[PDB]
């Protein structure tokens, strides 16, 4: 119990020595293809189960649409974790990756 | 697989390994002891291979969780074998450690030192440590500089670890790469050429007797040559300070050899770091004890209308027979004074107890490796073994793991048709009406799944059933209109229940020209053998429609070929 | 060699002055690993209230040791390590294969955790011929079995009476002798020798 | 026999500290038998066994001794026993509960159960539910979920379901607390009737079902939120929970009436209850967030219920009404070049929906804007006009059998005219669910025979 | 061969990192390359 | 198309043996439904549509003390052709145990046809 | 019962418990209540009895 | 979809301790009392951890037989392929052990 902390402790250090930095961030400003697709998705997902939403629906009933249309104007509130092989990662929000 | 049923728990790694006959006997939930399975009235025989702690079996509940035959996941019991047997699976190296034995010091023939050279370099590549397991061989500066030798390499790979673990190089769990698991198969290749390529012992001087195997897994003994005997009784005063060998002999054999030998054998048997500091030992080659996988896992075939016995029990109940049959060898054997008994009754009492084990143990053998058993009754044609049920045909892996049947998805001949859009596919009613997509239901289709609901199963678009909060389903099949509008209005009422209250119900709806199915045609040899289609439900129509923009991909020819429509 | 013995109570405790009873109230902080829910996302706190901590009051929770009583401090950890533990914008990972997302959270509970030896003082509510039974602090269940009151106590019709002819009445003082935590609520059996 | 009943068990007891476990097998299985069977232990033999178990209830709290008390929990028809015998066995019940509060949870549930039982059967049932609440607060979590799991179906028996009522109301008059989740079962099973009723619209049974429990919630709310109890009382609490639910309940779900008057009514037994549950509507209606369905599902009820309710000042009514067609002068400010600019009429749903309320209200309730002047509440002469020649042109938009009623009355009382604007219209001239949606009214008049006489005081008939 | 190869797994006390699309599978684990490249994560506000 | 089905009800006994299942009608109580398209031989009448699931067979099992039915197989619905009775030589005394039933399907020309 | 949507996966102690006075257990059940105000109304009524008995009461 | 979900899908139960999916079992509890996921490896007989501190009750559970047993309460469920009990139970037939590593600890 005392020392299940500690390995916590150990966990979240060395995780906290991988992850780099924004302003050292390396990989495409672009949202790759894949990304994109899994965005929509997970979102639409959310969508489904009454996450608040954040545009007008104007009678659409396909949450995927919404989740496109979501996209469009850059109201996705959902996070890309990017790993590199080593296991570090960079973290790219859905607004700031250049869609297309 | 369910949208609304989240795990927590992963499995993130898998470590292969040995059971132990404590660890069964502990977790096992009955000893199995009955050959005979079923009685006169059908009923599971107490003790038997349908005993019911190893699970519930047909209309009987099982006695060690209490559910029925549905949601009871079995329970796996053991057999106790009454005298040990050599594990088939891992016969080969036991072999090879048996042979490169010396059965007078019990260290490997081959020389401490050059062991010690081949441990130092296996646990270097623990580590990964490529380069260093070769400078490790660059060292040099008789009994006495032999011991500083060992010492010297010894603190050269403790240095070479603490170095690699202060920087980059490596963790406590070791690193492996191709090139590091290149590097370690071929040592320990090395390693086991020069362990059998030794005659007299490097270490104590002696000569072993040589051992020599079957196809069978039976090992003999070959008592020692001329000039061997001469050999050895000079080496008498130093130390002062053909026939079948039993399994039990042999056990003891590699018993001592691995306590002895323990520091190379330590990453011999690691390709990583030991981290739980388990020690390596020779029970690992041996098993004294089965375990008798669940029940639900051997249950007769009906082969029509006539009922025929599982094979794996057919097996199990002549490993059950010879143990009954040597539990009485052993009983006669202790049950007559030796004074009486004879010489000449020792000679047939053995006689007899070597047969019984011979063929208990090519029975076992036959089993997880039936190319290993002798053939039955000339004719007849072998029963599988465990070995051939993994490996029948392309094999359980090939054949149900990395291929598997399906469902929902449909199959038909195609036709052609210009008049819908090349991103599309013509879905026949026949379809369309029994396909299933789960819906939730949300503010923004209530309108929508309450007419669904209202059509009911048969009317396209419709439903045919609804999912609860609770997870139960509703079948919307023997209803009334009315009964269905009464459902579909209960489709968005609150939660009446807190652990639920997370969820909305879903109504299971007909197909949908909103939908997207996966088109596919046999031979799949490039992706675009393998599409995503819009759906288009079409009246009428008995096959799948496809506009002709798609025959390339597809490689369709329209003359009777059928294609797939996965959900 | 062996170490089940990691099922060990390594929360001691002692007694009281001016008073001669124990205590049992202890705070203790936990980190847990919870689920959250879609609707929650736009409050990840009162989700993490509302599906995992408040079922936890009044219940006995096998990780502390005790009934829990309440809570006070809840945090999320942002799976953003680079965060200040300031800021009201966190990260919570999403599962592969659902919409839930999952965060560990820090929280301080604070615990009812008697154990037997301890001395304990309870509100007299029923008195037969077999049992006393009390409520400790008002709201937890005692019982003292026939044979667990001392000898030359006796009983009438009823109410028990004591060593000196005296009935006994409201507050009554006695030690642990088991707690019994399976059934509905939880229960202390009680002894008085 | 006597005496030698007293023997037997006390053997029994010392037979059971050996673990030989027979003697008491036999007695448990005696007393397990069926009200029915004749060879089921006696009265004068079981105050035996009972007094003495009771005496010291440790000696059976052991894995040996579960049987036996499993089977006196089983006792059949045990509120049936005699005086002196009941007693005892309520004396070993609490005895029971006290040192292993472990099996309360099984007799609780079969207590509760009984509610189905008339008025009378149960006392001792609420008794003990009542005193056990009280010593092991912490119990009210599982006899929660018993109040779920034994609700009878709507299928079930009539007299099933009237009893689990009864017993419900009457556990609520001791343990006013777990109130929410009997309010949630009720609830739950008004709207099931509610539901079904429309739909079909056998039969003849829901009627007198649903008859009998709404005129018995309905009586026990006359009685329960009273003035006394609502200053001092847990009336106003009760009606704040119970608007909530019903709201909450009521607010979502689609198509049916034959619960929300429950709310229709008891609102109207005081000035208070209609006003503040009607504030709530009010707060219901021009949230910006809610549902393009909840706000017009809202403003439907708002106009019904202003329009039926008896128990209404005219004044505190017709004032919030005008100041929400001022936020109707805002609202087609604020949107008609949203009318001239790109879009439908559509989009104004929600305007024509509340517009279509008010002038509903103003038809049935007429007659009352007229002040002693002779002049109009709210200018309503000046108002009408001033919508109806709008860009949003409403009575094209709005109802087919609403504005119509409104045309007439309007035209009549030198209020509006329109014959006119129609002529202009039907010349010029997810839809549906919107027509769907605007021709429900969730206090279009009620059906059925003793809530009717009931409502009377509270309600304007057309004629 | 299965058995031939579980027997070199058994022996070597391999772990299986479940990294290659094969491992994965077995197990039942999402497959790496392609959508298993990235992490998702919520942004929370308060 | 034209299928014929053997039904031959002494498919169990061993050899000779005497006789379980008799076809025709028990005395116990059986649906009524069965009359529709069966005979009171346990044969069905000549002519009868019939789909998946329906009799095409009655016979009374003796070890079951029940009217038990032989059912349709085929998701293709059909009408009974030819019913023939199928007796045994070995000189008489033997009663009814094999039979053969035509079925007809009507195959209007379709879709995915060739030609 | 138990579902990963209303238990946790895992719980786990971050440090030894630390007893605390009557005077802090008061103000602890204090706020605890004023902030949780059906099942949860319900249990903070059953606390308010229990901080009602440690300061001595009825 | 089509290789799991469409297909097979199940959860199963694990012991976290020594990553099992085949020495679990529900626990057997007296009336009233509610069941609950046990590892058979991982646990004593009752009788046996007696004779080796006081034990808890949430720490005993029995079988339906009748046997009493101590610990081997680290379990949880994972989403795993139907296809992969019957491979590891037809290893352990071999006497061979696979054991799952899950997370969180
Ligand atoms: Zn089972
Ligand atoms: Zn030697
Ligand atoms: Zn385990």
């Amino acid at each position: 119990p005392e020392d299940f902390q500690q390995h916590e402790q150990i966990r979240r250090k060395t995780l906290k020595e991988k992850a780099i930095p924004k302003d050292q961030r390396a990989t495409t400003p672009y949202m790759t293809k894949y990304e994109r697709a899994r965005i929509l998705g997970t979102r639409a997902l959310q969508i489904s189960m009454n996450a608040p939403v954040f545009v007008d629906l104007e009678g659409e009933t396909d949450p995927l649409r919404i989740a496109m249309k979501e996209l469009a104007e850059k109201k996705i509130p959902l996070v890309i974790r990017r790993y590199l092989p080593d296991g570090s990662f960079e973290d790219w929000s859905v607004e700031e990756l250049i869609v297309d | 697989m369910d949208i609304s049923k989240p795990v927590g728990s992963e499995i993130t790694s898998v470590d292969f390994g040995i059971l132990t006959a404590k660890e069964i006997r502990n977790l096992s939930a009955k000893q199995i002891t009955n050959p005979t399975v079923l009685d006169n009235l059908g009923h599971p025989v107490s003790g038997g291979l349908y005993d019911l702690a190893l699970g519930a079996f047909l209309r009987n509940l099982c006695s060690t969780c209490g559910l029925d035959e549905k949601f009871c996941p079995g329970h796996q019991g053991h057999i106790e074998l009454p005298v040990p047997c050599y594990n088939p699976l891992f016969f080969n190296q036991l072999y090879i450690y048996l042979r490169a034995s010396c059965l007078f010091c019990h260290h490997f023939r081959l020389k401490s030192v050059e062991v010690h050279r081949y441990a130092c370099k296996l646990r270097l590549l623990q580590y990964g440590l490529i380069d260093e397991s070769y400078k490790l061989d660059e060292i040099t500066l008789s009994s006495t500089l032999l011991n500083e030798l060992k010492s010297k390499r010894s603190e050269y790979v403790d240095m070479a670890i603490a170095k690699a673990l202060s920087d980059g190089r490596t963790t406590e769990r070791g690193s492996f790469t191709a090139t590091v698991n290149d590097e370690r198969k071929k040592l320990v290749h090395e390693f086991h050429k020069k362990l059998l390529s030794r005659g007299k012992c490097d270490n104590c001087g002696m000569f072993s007797p040589k051992f020599r195997k079957d196809g069978f897994t039976k090992i003999f003994e070959t008592a020692l040559n001329e000039k061997q005997i001469t050999n050895n009784r000079v080496k008498g005063f130093i130390r002062q300070d053909s026939t079948y060998i039993l399994s039990t002999e042999v056990k003891n054999i590699l018993d001592t050899v691995f306590r002895k030998e323990q520091c190379v054998l330590q990453y011999v048997f690691h390709s990583r770091p030991n981290l739980s500091r388990k020690l390596v030992k020779a029970d690992s080659f041996f098993m004294d004890v089965l375990v008798v996988p669940p029940t639900r896992f051997r249950l007769p075939s009906k082969l029509g209308e006539e009922v025929h016995e599982n094979s794996q029990n057919q097996l199990l109940s002549k490993v059950l027979t010879t143990s009954l049959l040597i539990r009485d060898l052993n009983d006669d054997l202790s049950k007559l004074q030796k004074d009486k008994v004879s010489l000449e009754d020792r000679r047939v009492i053995f006689s007899r107890l070597m047969n019984a084990f011979v063929t208990i143990q090519n029975d076992v053998n036959a089993f997880i490796d039936s190319t290993k058993a002798q053939g039955r009754t000339s004719g007849k044609v072998p029963i599988p073994g465990v070995k051939q049920a993994l490996e029948k045909k392309e094999g359980l892996f090939r054949k149900h793991m990395m291929g598997k049947r399906v469902n929902y998805a449909a199959r038909s001949v195609i036709s052609p048709d210009p008049n819908i859009e090349t991103n599309e596919i013509g879905v026949p009613p026949v379809f369309a009406v029994k396909l299933t997509y789960p819906e939730p239901v949300t503010a923004y289709n209530i309108a929508e799944l309450r007419q669904a609901v209202i059509n009911g199963p048969d009317k396209w678009p419709g439903a045919t059933q609804i999912q609860n909060e609770d997870g139960s389903l509703v079948s919307l099949i023997g209803m009334s209109v009315e009964q269905r509008k009464a459902l579909a209005n209960q489709l968005l009422t609150p939660s009446s229940n807190v652990s639920t209250h997370t969820l909305n119900k879903k109504v299971y709806r007909h197909i949908k020209n909103r939908d997207v199915v996966l088109m596919n045609r046999q031979p799949t040899l490039h992706k675009a053998s393998m599409m995503g289609h819009k759906v288009r439900v079409l009246p009428n129509e008995k096959t799948l429609r496809l506009h002709y923009a798609n025959t390339g991909a597809y490689n369709a020819d329209f003359d009777g070929d059928e294609m797939n429509m996965h959900f | 060699a062996r170490f089940i013995k990691k099922h060990k109570k390594q929360v001691t405790n002692p007694i009281d002055e001016k008073n001669g009873t124990s205590n049992c109230i202890v705070r203790v902080p936990i980190a847990l690993y919870v689920s959250l829910a879609p609707m929650y996302l736009e409050n990840p706190l009162q989700g993490v209230m509302k599906q995992h901590l408040n079922p936890l009051v009044m219940k006995y929770n096998n990780k502390v040791g005790g009934v829990v009583l309440g809570y006070e401090g809840l945090k999320i950890l942002d799976a953003d390590p680079l965060s200040k533990e300031d800021t009201s914008e966190k990260l919570i990972k999403i599962t592969p294969d659902t919409p839930f997302g999952f965060t560990w959270c820090h929280v301080n509970l604070y615990v009812w955790q008697p154990q037997v030896g301890d001395v304990l003082e309870g509100y007299i509510f029923i008195q037969s011929a077999s049992h006393i039974g009390l409520l400790i602090h008002d709201a937890f269940n005692a019982s003292i079995k026939k044979n667990n009151i001392p000898v030359d106590w006796t009983f009438v019709h009823g109410h028990w009476v004591d060593s000196n002819g005296e009935p006994i009445d409201g507050k009554l003082r006695f030690t642990v002798r088991n707690v019994h935590t399976t059934g509905r609520v939880v229960s202390v059996d009680g002894t008085l020798i | 026999s006597a005496a030698m009943y007293s023997r037997f068990v006390k053997s029994a007891l010392d037979d059971l500290d050996k673990n030989d476990s027979t003697q008491i097998g036999i007695i448990a299985n005696q007393v397990a038998l069926p009200s029915k069977n004749p060879e089921r232990i006696n009265d004068k033999n079981l105050n035996i066994l009972l007094d003495i178990l009771s005496s010291n209830i440790n000696r059976i709290e052991s894995s040996r001794g579960t049987f036996l008390i499993q089977s006196i929990i089983n006792f059949e028809k045990w509120w049936e026993l005699p005086p002196h015998t009941l007693s005892k066995y309520i004396y070993f019940i609490k005895i029971l509960c006290s040192s292993i509060p472990k099996w309360w949870q099984d007799v609780s549930m079969i207590l509760v159960s009984c509610f189905i039982l008339p008025i009378k059967q149960t006392v001792c049932h609420h008794d003990m539910l009542k005193y056990f609440l009280r010593m092991i607060p912490s119990s009210m979590g599982f006899i929660d979920t018993y109040l779920a799991k034994f609700f009878p179906n709507k299928n079930d028996t009539r007299r099933k379901l009237v009893n689990y009522t009864s017993n419900l109301l009457k556990l609520r008059g001791y343990c006013s607390e777990l109130g929410f989740q009997i309010w949630s079962l009720l609830i739950e099973k008004i709207i099931s009737i509610d539901v079904e009723l429309q739909n079909e619209l056998g039969i003849k049974e829901l009627s007198t079902k649903l008859d009998s429990i709404l005129t018995l919630v309905s009586t026990h709310v006359e009685e329960q939120v009273t003035p006394e109890s609502l200053e001092s009382g847990e009336g106003v609490g009760v009606f704040n929970t119970l608007t909530t639910l019903f709201k909450t309940h009521v607010l979502p779900t689609y198509y049916t009436r034959s619960i929300q008057y429950i709310m229709f009514h008891v609102s109207q037994q005081q000035l208070e209850l209609m006003d503040s549950f009607l504030v709530t509507l009010i707060d219901i209606s021009f949230a910006v967030n809610e549902a393009a369905e909840k706000k017009i599902k809202s403003l439907q009820y708002l106009g019904s219920y202003i329009a039926r309710a008896k128990k209404l000042s005219r004044t505190q009514i017709i004032f919030v009404a005008s100041y929400l067609t001022s936020w109707l002068n805002r609202y087609v400010i604020e949107r008609e070049e949203e009318v001239d600019q790109r879009g439908g009429m559509e989009r104004f749903k929600h305007f024509y929906a509340a517009f279509q309320a008010l002038c509903y209200i103003f038809c049935f309730r007429h007659n009352i804007f007229r002040d002693t002047d002779g002049n109009w509440e709210c200018e309503l002469d000046k108002f009408f006009q001033r919508m109806v020649i709008s860009k949003f042109n409403p009575l094209k938009f709005c109802n087919e059998n609403v504005m119509l009623m409104f045309a007439r009355i309007a035209q009549q009382e030198s209020v509006a005219y329109c014959f006119s604007i129609i002529e202009n219209n039907n010349n010029e001239r997810t839809r549906q669910q919107f027509i769907d949606l605007q021709s429900y009214f969730p206090y279009d008049p009620l059906f059925l025979k003793n809530y009717k006489i009931l409502m009377k005081e509270y309600y304007i008939e057309w004629s | 061969t299965t058995c031939q190869f579980l027997t070199k797994a058994v022996l070597d006390n391999e772990r299986e990192q479940l990294d290659s699309p094969s491992a994965r599978i077995v197990v039942g684990k999402l497959n790496n390359v392609g959508t298993g490249s990235f992490d998702v994560l919520a942004k929370v506000p308060n | 198309m034209y299928k014929t089905e053997k039904v031959d009800l002494a498919l169990n006994r061993n050899r000779g043996d005497p006789i379980t299942q008799h076809f025709g009608f028990g005395n116990d109580e059986w649906p009524k439904e069965w009359l529709e398209k069966l005979d009171e031989d346990g044969l069905p009448y000549i002519g009868t549509y019939v789909e998946e699931g329906d009799p095409i067979c009655a016979y009374f099992d003796d070890t079951l003390n029940k009217t038990k039915i032989k059912t349709y197989h085929s998701s293709e619905p059909a009408y009974i052709e030819e019913v023939n009775l199928i007796g045994d030589e070995s000189n008489k005394f033997q009663e009814l145990q094999t039979v053969s039933i035509k079925y007809r399907i009507r195959r209007t020309p379709q879709i995915g046809d060739k030609f | 019962t138990a579902t990963t949507l209303n238990t946790p996966v895992v719980i786990h102690a971050t440090q030894l418990p630390q007893h605390v006075s009557t005077d802090e257990v008061l103000q602890f059940l204090e706020s605890f209540i004023d902030e949780k105000e059906t099942n949860l109304s319900s249990s903070i009524s059953q606390l308010k009895r229990i901080q009602r008995d440690f300061k001595g009461l009825p | 979809d089509r290789l799991l979900n469409s297909s097979d899908y199940t959860q199963a139960s694990v012991c976290r301790e020594c990553g099992s999916i085949l020495t679990t079992q529900q626990s057997v509890p007296r009336i009233g009392s509610i069941s609950t996921v046990c590892c058979r490896r991982c646990s004593m007989r009752f009788e046996d951890a007696k004779k080796l501190i006081f034990i808890d009750d949430s720490q005993i559970w029995e079988d339906g037989q009748g046997n009493k047993f101590v610990g081997g309460n680290e379990t949880t469920t994972v989403a795993i392929p139907f296809v992969l009990k019957y491979l590891d139970s037809e290893l352990s037939a071999m006497g061979i052990r696979l054991r799952y590593n899950v997370e969180p600890k």
